[PDB]
DNA sequence: GATCGATCGATCGATC
DNA sequence: GATCGATCGATCGATC
């Protein structure tokens, strides 16, 4: 049973991807923008679930490689680090395509990245956390989208909109957006129940997400998917650590007051 | 507002002149072109990482001057230049109001056209010239002597 | 962090791989070994003053690979090599991710194991390969094609 | 039974929304002003029940959000704090729409608020306690109602009318009003009985709101809905604390003399 | 006896770690967050005893090293200096793991730090004085906690909460907290007596922490553990310097008036 | 990156 | 019922 407990805590520590309507709308919109090479910018709140949805859109088109030609990668997903320069961004582009870089100038990196970007037939350039990179690199991404005809999606918090607003071309070129919703409503309750069935993966104790539990989780998460995930995982782990088979009211109260 | 380059005009001078015509900061031009801080680097003649084809074409798209013509605002391959001191032929400026990239060539000390030593600071008050992107008017920023009048003090 | 050499691995490739495992610059490895700038010379395949016994033993003390084994990362006596172009068999790299010193032998143009011409630049985008010490990942630094995938384009 | 007593006292502490003719007239008038984008100003006494009715008109049109576009919020309800400046008001507008602010000047906040206000397709701007905000902000709300075509309802006590009277444009532009009534009459008795049935939620002991009880409550509340709510809740809690199943005469006398 | 006096003054100068309920709660919470890789932020007052408790949680899991593999360090404790940049922080991370840095760019330091951080199997990243580092480094710590799955605890004064509040992602991601208590009460008296027995390490003169002494120490420390330690050590050293075997009333009065 | 920089905004209170 | 004058206090905003 101790081995089972370790397996349960390890599984609860690891996060999963429950496909819900938010990510469904997102990759539908992404496919629509991809079929037309339309460069947009998906925006949303923090800790709301944009990175996971972009990740899912990345894995669904797992590149299928030919026997002797470069693997064709339709969707490129990048999350450049803080104050990412042009050399760093190009390094990341050519590294995701599995082309190790060669020491050289910024022009050399640009040329190699362009070569490998046309070579693999890339369709999408998903730049998550697009509020980190310097504005001397937005010209480079503009040139990529202009000449190579690759639909670029700039992903980030609402601060990304402020970052691009002070610029001139990047704001006009990247204007289509898809704001991530708050999810509050009956769909939120559906989310809680679906999470209970799938992610918790606990024996059926008929918790059913009663009205009191819904009120507690509404007061706790404030609509955030990430907060919901964190609270659910913390409550499950705390119940399993103290021997409780299911999740009681005291643990939700404890985790809710610990958050707020 | 688009501008035609002057013959021999340096990249720094041209970029600043384009920015003044459009009320743009260096960061603003960089965002318009999608290359950010690179514009200000070029304006101060900093090219340790030399201008790439993609960067030149990005600027070319905004200013509507081909990358090949922009490359003629920099020294040819193998010609060394200096970011400092910024230099000037006042007699040239009187004929065409720009900084010439040739004045930053390490091998250049005399204007061939005018057979005068080129200037490395204002000959009236000794103030060094700013980077050419900041040559807003044609006068010394300190004493206000016109660059064209400095021709009379060239040796 | 110590690393076991791959069979046939070149000295440049091995030195860079050791440095990456230990977050060392070439100058840093040189200071650790007490021989300074010699490390970077060897990484670029420059051996005007061939590696001395004392220099090989100095590196051997740091990397914990005997000088005799380090000498097998260089051509045998009488075998001429070239510092340029850096070459690659992608089919070999797929089996063992290193640059082989044999690929710099002046007499070598074909991989005996794979019966393929070895590559002198990326066959996808024509970018030359960096010195092997800088082969940080197994991909072309320009187009990002994996070295292992270049096997499919070898003739 | 102690758990039941705790549940009863917790429920009695929490306030509810009984829909009566006052709020019915109010949201009918609000719908009429909304269909024409007519900016009015609902006025009334203090502790009479305007905030709750505006709140009900806010929740009835719960925003329905699209899969990937901003939620469309038809009614915006705000209650700016004391001496609310223009920056504070704009912050509140863009915060209710769930667009977190970015540090900047007042012009930046104004631009972002205008952008998010046209983005969500807002129809109503309900400014409760509209006697708090500075008169340098009435120009901003005037501009909002002028250019964005959003019917603004200024809610507040009769002091709001005095505040707007000393100004020139805000008085003329916002002239339609709906004064909240005193409710005294037979409709008041209907209110008492309806409150007894719904809000008290006590076992039927045939209190029926007799003539003596009506006289006591008339002398106590003076027509105020808020005073009626407070007196009823206090009497119920006092009866339940002393073990009395129903509400006696002594508790109404005690709460009435404690008030006056 | 003079050698004994020197030993006593040297011991009194050196500080110790008395384990009390505050640190017990703290490392219990830290173990709970570690078993789930949950990144939190412990907050508290100044001179209250958070650094010592985090230090104790650091030493309890003293890394056990294999014969020929890197030592596995489960808990990493850092206290970055004022205005700590990303390069400085990465230097500190790889220096604590006993991997001396190599000269290079910020990217090189980041890569080496990531390599050594996955190599040693680190579970915790305890950033004490987390109000010092620049906000261009919070993106780096966010990336660490996001990709490497290491629970980060941001430790600092209440100013750290203000520092993270103005940011967007770091506030949402790091929301679980454990405020350090004031300790005033009977537990405070227990603290005084326990300190007298252990830290003072003086011969038993039946001081017993009488009511007058408790009143003086309450007026002096205001609940701070650090102030209690300083006052006790100063009084002990002053008594031992003037020949007094035990601690008199005059020395507490002197140190109390010298503080306030 | 603090560092001014007015500035106006009540406000209030006597007082004649 | 005007009225006059002091006062202090956030506060955003440019700016070097
Ligand atoms: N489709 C999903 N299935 C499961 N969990 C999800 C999903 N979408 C989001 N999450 C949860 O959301 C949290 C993080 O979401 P994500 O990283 O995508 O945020 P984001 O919207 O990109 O925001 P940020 O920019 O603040 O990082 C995690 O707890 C993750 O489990
Ligand atoms: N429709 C209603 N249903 C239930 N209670 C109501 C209703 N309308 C008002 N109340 C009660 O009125 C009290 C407060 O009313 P509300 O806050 O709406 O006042 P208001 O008229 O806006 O006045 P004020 O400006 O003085 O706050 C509460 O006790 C609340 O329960
Ligand atoms: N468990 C403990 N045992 C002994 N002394 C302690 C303990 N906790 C704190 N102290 C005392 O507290 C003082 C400093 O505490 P600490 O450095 O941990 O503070 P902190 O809460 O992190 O605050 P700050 O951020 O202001 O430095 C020292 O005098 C130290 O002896
Ligand atoms: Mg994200
Ligand atoms: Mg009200
Ligand atoms: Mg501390
Ligand atoms: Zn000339
Ligand atoms: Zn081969």
């Amino acid at each position: 049973d101790d081995e089972w407990l370790q397996a349960e805590i390890a599984r609860l520590k690891g996060k999963s991807i429950v496909p819900l309507q938010q990510v469904k709308t997102l990759h539908d919109w992404l496919d629509g923008k991809r079929k037309a090479r339309k460069s947009c910018r998906v925006v949303g709140e923090s800790r709301t679930g944009k990175t996971v949805a972009c990740d899912a859109y990345r894995y669904r088109h797992k590149p299928q490689q030919e026997a002797g030609r470069p693997p064709t990668v339709p969707v490129v997903y990048i999350r450049p680090h803080q104050k990412c320069g042009p050399k760093d961004l190009f390094k990341k582009i050519t590294e995701y395509l599995k082309y190790r870089v060669t020491k050289g100038t910024v022009s050399d990196f640009r040329d190699r990245t362009i070569e490998v970007l046309k070579g693999c037939g890339v369709e999408m350039l998903i730049i998550d956390e697009a509020d980190r990179l310097k504005p001397e690199t937005f010209a480079d991404v503009r040139d990529i989208a202009e000449d190579l005809g690759i639909a670029v999606v700039l992903v980030g918090t609402d601060r990304l909109d402020a970052v691009i607003k002070r610029d001139e071309q990047v704001l006009e070129r990247f204007r289509a957006h898809l704001r991530f919703g708050k999810l509050s409503g009956e769909d939120f309750k559906n989310t809680v129940e679906m999470w209970e069935q799938m992610v918790l993966k606990l024996p059926v104790s008929s918790n059913l997400k009663s009205k009191e539990m819904l009120r507690i989780l509404t007061s706790a998460t404030e609509g955030y998917i990430g907060r919901l995930d964190e609270i659910l995982r913390e409550a499950a782990i705390r119940s399993l650590s103290r021997g409780l088979k299911k999740i009681d009211k005291a643990v939700l109260q404890e985790v809710a007051k610990e958050y707020k | 507002f688009l501008i035609k380059p002057y013959e021999g005009e340096s990249l720094s001078h041209f970029l600043g002149r384009f920015r003044r015509a459009n009320h743009l900061s260096a960061s603003g031009l960089g965002t318009l072109a999608g290359i950010g801080a690179i514009v200000a680097r070029w304006e101060r003649f900093h090219f340790n990482p030399r201008p790439s084809q993609q960067e030149l074409e990005a600027i070319a798209s905004v200013v509507e001057v081909d990358a090949q013509r922009l490359a003629q605002m920099l020294p040819p391959a193998g010609v060394g230049m200096q970011h400092e001191p910024i230099r000037l032929c006042g007699a040239c400026y009187a004929e065409s109001p720009c900084h010439r990239i040739e004045w930053q060539y390490k091998s250049v000390w005399k204007c061939d056209r005018h057979q005068l030593k080129i200037l490395a600071k204002c000959p009236n008050c000794q103030a060094p010239f700013k980077m050419p992107a900041l040559w807003e008017d044609g006068c010394c920023h300190r004493c206000r002597m016109p660059f064209a009048e400095m021709a009379k003090l060239q040796k």
